[PDB]
RNA sequence: UAUGCCAGCUGGUGGAUUGCUCGGCUCAGGCGCUGAUGAAGGACGUGCCAAGCUGCGAUAAGCCAUGGGGAGCCGCACGGAGGCGAAGAACCAUGGAUUUCCGAAUGAGAAUCUCUAACAAUUGCUUCGCGCAAUGAGGAACCCCGAGAACUGAAACAUCUCAGUAUCGGGAGGAACAGAAAACGCAAUGUGAUGUCGUUAGUAACCGCGAGUGAACGCGAUACAGCCCAAACCGAAGCCCUCACGGGCAAUGUGGUGUCAGGGCUACCUCUCAUCAGCCGACCGUCUCGACGAAGUCUCUUGGAACAGAGCGUGAUACAGGGUGACAACCCCGUACUCGAGACCAGUACGACGUGCGGUAGUGCCAGAGUAGCGGGGGUUGGAUAUCCCUCGCGAAUAACGCAGGCAUCGACUGCGAAGGCUAAACACAACCUGAGACCGAUAGUGAACAAGUAGUGUGAACGAACGCUGCAAAGUACCCUCAGAAGGGAGGCGAAAUAGAGCAUGAAAUCAGUUGGCGAUCGAGCGACAGGGCAUACAAGGUCCCUCGACGAAUGAC
RNA sequence: GCAUGGCAAGUCUAACCGGAGUAUCCGGGGAGGCACAGGGAAACCGACAUGGCCGCAGGGCUUGCCCGAGGGCCGCCGUC
């Protein structure tokens, strides 16, 4: 589909398991140095840097991902609700940068590593 | 209204060479093929052989065509031949253009005109 | 006239004849009725539903009401053409014939005449492409059909100061209008024209601009994309030769 | 710019009075209505004439006119040449699809030539052999008392 | 100067405009049957809280297996509480479980419930027992067989035309139908099943010979494919059910042979590579889906945000398209390249197994009857004496015969064998999948971008709308005052902006409130045009204008 | 009918086929149509590649006098 309405059509109708590429973000140097690959699906574990929001050049833990609405939780990226509260900024993984990667998963280190498959 | 960019500058130069030169058969070649396309000439061989008339070149205001024979030794001068007529006159004459014509001879003299 | 052949470093290797068909007179206007079928036949029939707002049994009240007569179902105007949610008067039609068709000889005349004017360096200027050199077209050893990285075809162009055509064409333009909406938002300069002869060029098509043609059928859009002649292009040893009985 | 193209603001596109274009009133009646009574000129009178032979039972001549052959003699340089010799039916076109091939005596003959077809008309003959000529009939020729 | 007129300014009303597109419309390729093993459709259920939609079915937004996928998840739906997931959940693919009631609806009855074992009804086989089976109904149209208008055209109208159309009855499939000459009839020393496409041709033919109607052979293409009975001659050598036993069918003939390259029979020659039956069984291609997949997120400025400007650099078999806080090949999805899987092609092609092809001479043994054909009456067609069919009556031959070749009869010539049967591929449609676009862009385009065949109307058949846009992010306004008040208002807070504050982008006109300029309570009505005065006017985008005098000075032209 | 454009005693392909950059496009395809002769119901027959005169444009000459396409008037030819 060259025709932008099926392009965003797809996208947003896109099921779980296919939002996972969504939420994908870049790898510094390093990392993609150490696994062969570009980029990584953002994990809840990840530590990552802001690259283009009002927090560009921030750095924090991903608190939270959500695969339905495509954006993460960033520690400390947060807005000053009228009450006081302190609320999170979700984020879009294109405006972000995995510099540490949390590998608890036997099988995510696996995809990670191996040359045929990326996570 | 004219599409040719070609046909268009043919007549712009017939027209030069009619004011310039004493020619009288240049400017009138270029009147006749500002016409309609349908007015324009239209002309066997078998009718050239007919009128025409050797060191006379003959003009005709539009295309040549190849039916009928020709023999005389005659140079025809058009805006354009079918491939049989430039070869059958060529094979006893000269097929001329009309832009060579008015090189040649911009006085447009000793010309007779055909259609 | 001579052609003077260039080796994949950019230096002169030879030269041969320049085929006739380069001499044939350039005819704009053919060559742009030709363009002009071309794009035509390829545009898609369309056309409103049949019965778009005549799904109803609406029917006038005729007078006595000193209402207009206008059918009406449920209180509601519908069917005539001056009714919201009334028919098309004169819509698009299927069955239109949106094609053009062209004499063969007409056709061939262009696609020769379109030829030539890829030989006159200042046509070439004027169609607006950006380049250094003298001779035109570019010909060029057979060898170049080999290659496979786009970057090799670059550094040649370099050597043979015609990048700065691809240059020109490294900018997309965003289209004014709705055709965004048909997934047409974007449009960018044609630049050249590599014409090959065994395949089109595979290292070359995705040059900025770029088109690859084959000489067996390369044709009078890629020869003057808009209908408009003189295209910088660079044929191929082998290509130029065939060209020629074109 | 188009005369369609200005009709926008006449109101009436050039029909005259509002009152005119209309539906077939306007025209007289459906296609040929009245082509016997308000609209007769210009229509051939009415009625059947003549009879027609049942199509498989017609000939249909394949003809060709002496100017033609003549002016191509020398052209026809792949047609036998001698004391010049040709077999119409190889040179008159549609020479297949018809029942049989036939000269016509138009034009001149200024040349001595020998030809060959199924049918000749006078002037065929007589030009032809006037020019120090002959003309052979085909056996299909062999149709003649 | 009240009531008020004209124009503007601020605010409103309203929702046009511009921008945007989750929807349409259209074309294209692929694919294509479901149902008594109870479908399609409907009803009612089903969630922690659950009205609508979706899903599902008392195992009820679900249960299992295998593969994929992956750190997240608990549909649309962003709440509250709670829960599930490394025992690999969600999510996707395939297969399987469950699958209420009505519904062809089939035990019987019934407005979705009820009453006391059920293929109801009609059939086939039959262990004559519902034991074994069939049918029923659905489906976007397409297809095939029957029934069959009128408006209209003819400038009236009746034949004719609309039209074998609309509509109605019956039925199949994934395609249908047609189909291997009692053909053609460029008449031939010719073609050789059938559809379809292009043409033949608005030709021939029809017709108040008006209006109108309207083929075919052939040709060029697409795709190709050819066979089986009946009978003669054999005569139980046969077939079906069952594991078997055993049962049923069958001399009113199962089975062999055979089918115009006529056959059979008798005597011979030679041979099989035809055909038919059954076995095996794809490649390629095409459609869809998937795996992998290069290169900046560097400097300065503007900005809320760089996807902007200037600078520096990179990939490209990849500069299609999309997303991302503004114009992004290099930030993300993808895209080129390579690869894999399913489906279709196709139980087809190829291969192989069995069978046996063919030829000579003799032989009046066989070869489809209410048929061929004629007549009465109609329908239909271009079919005219010469289309196809229906109905009533009549009615033949037997290959040594018969039918046809566009009037009848007889002869010749040429073609060809009806009254039995089957048949792949090429063609129609568009439900389903996918792709596309000089189509529309929210009064458009579907009726339907929204609860859409929804709300709603009608006893019913049926009819049938309107409603898209906060923001980068909810940061969706805490706290205080007022108030009968979770209303509203004030003050305040967020944001680049709240004149972005909730049907919240922009925000026209008609029009309303307040207000500024002009006019105004002694005066007249197409509301203006062109002249000329008053008064009024920030900048910008126009910069001219006034008087003395003097120069020039057409027609005209004095005191 | 017209204007423009291609080719010209010719001209154009249709369905369809192959290629490809795969609805475009390159190549192929002339079946067939129209034009190349008409007249006649039909049978059937079958025409001036110019013989004469005016004469526009244009050309020529020794400056009214020649040559004069196209055009106009006749001849003559085919057929009923
Ligand atoms: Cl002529
Ligand atoms: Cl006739
Ligand atoms: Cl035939
Ligand atoms: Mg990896
Ligand atoms: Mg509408
Ligand atoms: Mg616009
Ligand atoms: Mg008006
Ligand atoms: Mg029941
Ligand atoms: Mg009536
Ligand atoms: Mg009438
Ligand atoms: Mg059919
Ligand atoms: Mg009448
Ligand atoms: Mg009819
Ligand atoms: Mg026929
Ligand atoms: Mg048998
Ligand atoms: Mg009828
Ligand atoms: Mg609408
Ligand atoms: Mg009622
Ligand atoms: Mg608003
Ligand atoms: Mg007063
Ligand atoms: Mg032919
Ligand atoms: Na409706
Ligand atoms: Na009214
Ligand atoms: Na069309
Ligand atoms: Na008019
Ligand atoms: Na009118
Ligand atoms: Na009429
Ligand atoms: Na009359
Ligand atoms: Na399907
Ligand atoms: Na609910
Ligand atoms: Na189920
Ligand atoms: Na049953
Ligand atoms: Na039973
Ligand atoms: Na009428
Ligand atoms: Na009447
Ligand atoms: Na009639
Ligand atoms: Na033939
Ligand atoms: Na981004
Ligand atoms: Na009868
Ligand atoms: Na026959
Ligand atoms: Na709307
Ligand atoms: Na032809």
């Amino acid at each position: 589909s060259k025709q932008p309405d099926k392009q965003r059509k797809s996208q947003r109708r896109a099921p779980l398991h296919e939002r996972h590429k969504q939420v994908r973000a870049t790898l510094s140097a390093d990392l993609r140095e150490e696994y062969g690959q570009r980029n990584v699906r953002v994990n809840a574990g990840d530590t990552v840097e802001v690259l283009r929001g009002d927090f560009a050049g921030e750095e924090g833990e991903v608190i939270n991902v959500d695969l339905d609405k495509a954006v993460i939780h960033v520690e400390d990226v947060t807005l000053e609700k009228t009450d006081g509260e302190e609320v999170p900024r979700p984020l879009d993984t294109s405006n972000v940068r995995v510099t540490d990667l949390d590998l608890e998963d036997e099988k995510r280190e696996a995809r990670l590593e191996s040359e045929d498959d990326s996570a | 209204s004219k599409t040719n960019p070609r046909l268009s500058s043919l007549i712009a130069d017939l027209k030069s060479a009619a004011r310039s030169s004493g020619g009288a058969v240049w400017g009138d070649v270029a009147e006749r093929l500002e016409k309609p396309r349908r007015t324009h000439a239209e002309v066997n061989l078998g009718r050239i052989e007919r009128y025409a008339q050797e060191d006379e070149t003959v003009v005709v205001p539009g295309k040549v065509l190849g039916s009928g024979v020709l023999q005389k030794d005659v140079t025809v001068a058009a805006v354009d031949f079918s491939g049989t007529a430039e070869t059958k006159i060529d094979q006893v004459g000269e097929a001329v253009s009309l832009e060579q014509a008015i090189e040649n001879n911009p006085e447009g003299s000793h010309v007779r005109v055909i259609r | 006239m001579q052609a003077t052949i260039y080796d994949l470093d950019g230096n002169t290797d030879g030269e041969v004849d320049l085929p006739d068909v380069f001499e044939t007179p350039v005819r704009s206007d053919l060559i742009g009725k030709a363009v002009r079928a071309a794009q035509a036949n390829r545009k898609q029939d369309y056309g409103s539903d049949e019965y778009a707002g005549l799904r109803t049994p609406a029917e006038s009240f005729g007078s006595g009401r000193g209402q207009a007569h206008v059918p009406k179902l449920d209180g509601r105007a519908r069917r005539v053409p001056q009714a919201v949610k009334g028919r098309s008067a004169h819509p698009p039609k299927t069955e239109k014939d949106r094609s053009l068709d062209l004499n063969d000889k007409e056709r061939q005349l262009a696609v020769r005449s379109a030829l030539a004017a890829t030989a006159d360096a200042d046509l070439v200027a004027d169609r607006g492409h950006e380049f250094d050199r003298d001779e035109v077209p570019v010909v060029v050893s057979d060898d170049f059909e080999d290659l496979v990285k786009t970057q090799e075809v670059v550094s040649l162009l370099e050597a043979l100061d015609v990048h700065a055509d691809i240059d020109r064409a490294d900018e997309t333009k965003i289209k004014a209008g709705q055709g965004s909406a048909r997934g047409r938002k974007y449009r960018r300069p044609a630049s050249i024209l590599f014409v090959t002869s065994d395949e089109p060029s595979t290292a070359a098509r995705n040059l900025a601009g770029a088109d690859v043609a084959t000489a067996s059928e390369v044709n009078t859009e890629d020869l003057a994309p808009g209908g408009a002649p003189g295209r910088l292009t660079v044929f191929t040893e082998s290509a130029l030769a065939e060209v020629a009985e074109r | 710019t188009s005369k369609k193209k200005r009709q926008r603001g006449s109101r009436t596109h050039g029909g005259g009075s509002h009152k005119n274009r209309r539906g077939a009133g306007h025209r007289g009646g459906r296609g040929d209505a009245g082509r016997d009574k308000h609209e007769f000129h210009n229509h051939e009178p009415l009625g059947k004439s003549g009879f027609k032979r049942p199509q498989k039972v017609q000939e249909e001549a394949a003809t060709i006119d002496v100017r033609e052959i003549d002016e191509n003699v020398t052209l026809l340089a792949a047609d036998d040449v001698a004391e010049f010799r040709v077999d119409v039916r190889d040179v008159v076109e549609e020479a297949d699809d018809a029942d049989y091939v036939k000269v016509l005596g138009a034009g001149q003959v200024r040349h001595e030539l020998t030809l060959i077809a199924d049918d000749f008309s006078e002037g065929a003959r007589e030009k032809v052999e006037g020019a120090g000529g002959s003309v052979e009939l085909t056996d299909l020729g062999e149709e003649r008392q």
